[PDB]
């Protein structure tokens, strides 16, 4: 009777941590989902603004060239 | 009296609140912060319990209330009951009501923003308050004498503040907040009392040790000379017969709670004594300051009226710290009043208008147009 | 005695799927963890070239009245 | 390796310490300088406590350690304290004897001279050390590039220094020392955070201030129009989820602090931003001394790594100062090494000779062999 | 119990009756996991009704009677008093202590005492502290298995202990400082 009862509660607890880290990771799961979009998208930003610069490099150059 | 709306003057702490009529010069009614529940079932029908009991109401008869302190430095548990803790002020002994005269409040020094803003909205939002303002606790008990240079340390029963407001302020630092007032000296007696077996447990006996304490309770010069001196039974054992029944001779109690002031180890901190934080205020400021500071120290709160707390200050400053200017601490006699004294002149200067908030002007800004504008 | 049995079988059920979730939690974990340090990098970088594109312009601009 | 006495490389500063093993590039080992007391009683038999922990072993459990600073700007409020923390380095990780192997050391400018002599009476009386040296902080930062005209910034934690060695050091005053570093910026934060609530009071969760502000915090380039900016949540509110267990949205304060830096009002000082220090160091010198300084300005330290430090300076300098040559500072990327690559040059240098200190050479002239003779 | 077995009729009244509660209580009375479920249980007479003939000779059927005193433990309201759960007292423990010190003490619980025994005393706990805490370290509490004992094993240490001269008291020292030799210099 006492071995069931120790048995008993180690699957309220094994129960316990299972709902609890699972739901957690599907969380998690789905928060990777939406920051590595983000990731994707500030990248792809990131990569406009850098070609961008670069371009006002090389006008800002011939510009001044004009200039003198 | 009659003619021109005339002002109120209030100063609520974490403690004990202190409100009277108008255009007075100290406070009328200073009833207990207060209000617990019958955990019991108040007879439950012998009235609809309710009102946990406060004011003289409450503190006559503690016995059979719980009570819950809704105001901790800062956080407030529970905003319902304050509503009612107002509502019974202007009414119950004033007469006078809100919605025809302005209002003054005291200011605890960095408290969140969205707590001043919060009573804001009670008042104007219910209790219709077209003029009302709250000014900062230790400037009030300053512009009152005859000087504009002078270092002054308010404090009660909310928290400590070193404030060196004399020609201005805010600038570097300064200026301290340590929460150790007190309620702080109320809660650690009892604990300490544990050592000789006495255990006051319940929250309504806690505060009979607050109300015994300021009877005889005093602050040990040198705890070293007193420990010696505890052989003899003349100027330690103390008499105080409960009013229930069975003497607590506080010989050696009473002088060894205030101790816990100077050090402020044996409340798990780094903070120094009270005379090392006057250090801290004026190692800051420049160098040309300091001689007429120590010529003038202001001490206000009713805390400071504990036999041998003045006489302590020049024996710790005089040590480390320059010794060549005239140190002079101004201790106010009854310097618990010092903030009503200066709160009744705010609420009639003029220049108040400069600084008050109007009807309007709270939702012309917002809510947060009180601290967003002046500080 | 056959209950004591019966227990069992429900234990082993929930370590396992605790665990399984352990392991892909962790994994996700360490991924953002990768994620969000190049995503603050990005946002460094982002934020440099909005900088240089206003002196950029500010400069042209400059270049410009200079040149008429 | 082997042969050859083969120094060691090292850079002590009131914060940070720096040392590794002997001919190497960079530090190898980096422990944080904390040492506090069991304001609790240790267990005091679950060890004799003593220890207030240091290294790793201190940073790991603050927790029950009373963090005590013994090096504060210039002062050492106990120096017994320094020669257990020195006796870790050498010997717990490096397992090398400096009875054995040379030594060098870092200078701060202007510091009492019976400081220097201090410390080397702890390794020629004791450690036994025939050769050593204190080298000065921003000049070892300079001999790493590849030009013999530049003007240097040095500082971390303790004090800022405005050094414009180029083409020599030392003429009429330039140089420019400022307590205003690392531990200063620590330490305004949680007073400014007050006005929110958060209220970080123990010296130990104060350094947890240091660690957050390595990661998300950034320096304001124009505060007027990033206020407007608070209006929207999503460069604001910062998300951070403390360790233990409570988000602390960083919004309006990341970039209130740093604003300190160029506003040292806030600080109680007549100090100007360091734009105009820039220009108190450079209208000393001669006339035709500036065209060449604008084109090269180096700035050493990590705590130039704030996210808005550089691009800030390009917009004070050009305002109030000639705007006829090249405006162009050199911010090292990892900058706060650049002494360290430095350090581990002058360890190797023979010229060194003739500037390091031979044992005989400190009874010969007595302590002050050091300062005393060169600068 | 003795004074919530009254509302059933049952009353032992004699002070050696009183302790047959305490030896029938450590065979089967177990504490509420949470009352308000429970409550609803009690429509089944599986897990309530259970069996202990007394020795004497009249069964008692602890049901809700098992689950019911216990509660106090959490609610010292029961017994007239304003102290709160023991999750509560938790956190009048940590939050009195450092900042740094936490995320290690909720890693380390020691709970000691023969009273932590009674099926449903530890997974409770992790149900309050969990909630009015901070929640991003590994919440862990040390009930050791035979805990009461755990006095006694460290007992055994102490005075085998040398270092333990250090801090005892010999014949001539209780002579020399008086009485209060002992509390006067220890703590
Ligand atoms: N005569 C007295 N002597 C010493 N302490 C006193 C005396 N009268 C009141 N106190 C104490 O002063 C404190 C209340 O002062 P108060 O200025 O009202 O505080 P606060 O405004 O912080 O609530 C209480 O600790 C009380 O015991
Ligand atoms: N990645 C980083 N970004 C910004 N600041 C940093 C970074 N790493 C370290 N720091 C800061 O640099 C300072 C320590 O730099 P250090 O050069 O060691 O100073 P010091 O030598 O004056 O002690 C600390 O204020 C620390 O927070
Ligand atoms: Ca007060
Ligand atoms: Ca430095």
């Amino acid at each position: 009777a006492r071995k069931l009862v120790i048995i008993e509660s180690d699957l309220e607890r094994a129960e316990e941590r299972a709902e609890l880290s699972e739901g957690k990771c599907a969380e998690l799961e789905e928060e990777l989902k939406t920051v590595t979009n983000n990731l994707k998208s500030l990248e792809a930003q990131a990569e406009k603004y850098s070609q961008k610069e670069d371009k006002y490099e090389e006008e800002i150059k011939v510009l001044s060239d004009k200039l003198k | 009296d009659e003619d021109e709306t005339t002002a109120l003057v209030c100063d609520n702490g974490s403690g004990l609140v202190k409100a009277g009529f108008a255009g007075d010069d100290a406070p009328r009614a200073v009833f207990p912060s207060i209000v617990g529940r019958p955990r019991h079932q108040g007879v439950m029908v012998g009235m609809g319990q309710k009102d946990s009991y406060v004011g003289d109401e409450a503190q006559s008869k503690r016995g059979i209330l719980t009570l819950k302190y809704p105001i901790e430095h800062g956080i407030i548990t529970n905003w319902d009951d304050m509503e009612k803790i107002w509502h019974h002020t202007f009414y119950n002994e004033l007469r006078v009501a809100p919605e025809e005269h302005p209002t003054l409040l005291t200011e605890a020094p960095l408290n969140p923003k969205a707590n001043r803003e919060k009573m804001t909205q009670i008042m104007f939002e219910t209790f219709n308050v077209p003029a009302m303002y709250v000014a900062i606790q230790a400037v009030l008990s300053l512009y009152a004498s005859g000087r504009t240079t002078g270092i002054v340390l308010d404090s009660g029963d909310g928290v400590t503040h070193n404030v060196p407001i004399y020609e201005g302020y805010a600038l570097p630092h300064a200026i301290m907040r340590l929460d150790l007032a007190g309620r702080d000296l109320t809660d650690y007696l009892m604990k300490i009392l544990t050592e000789r077996g006495y255990s006051f447990v319940t929250t309504a006996e806690r505060e009979i040790v607050r109300d015994i304490k300021e009877k005889l309770c005093y602050v040990a010069l040198d705890f070293e000379n007193e420990m010696a001196t505890a052989a003899s039974s003349s100027s330690l054992e103390k008499s105080y017969e409960l009013p229930d029944g069975q003497v607590i001779t506080i010989g050696n109690e009473r002088f060894r709670c205030p101790e816990t002031l100077f050090q402020p180890s044996f409340i798990g901190m780094e903070s120094a004594g009270i005379h090392e934080t006057t250090y801290n205020s004026i190692m800051k400021c420049d160098i040309d300051i300091r001689k007429d500071l120590y010529a003038n120290n202001v001490m206000s709160g009713g805390t400071t009226m504990y036999p041998g707390i003045a006489d302590r200050m020049q024996k710790e400053i005089t040590a480390l710290a320059p010794s060549t200017m005239k140190i002079k601490i101004i201790a106010p006699p009854e310097r618990k009043y010092s903030v009503w004294i200066g709160g009744s002149i705010l609420a009639s200067l003029s220049t108040f208008q400069q600084m008050w908030i109007t009807k309007q002007e709270y939702d012309e800004a917002g809510p947060s147009i009180v601290h967003r504008k002046c500080f």
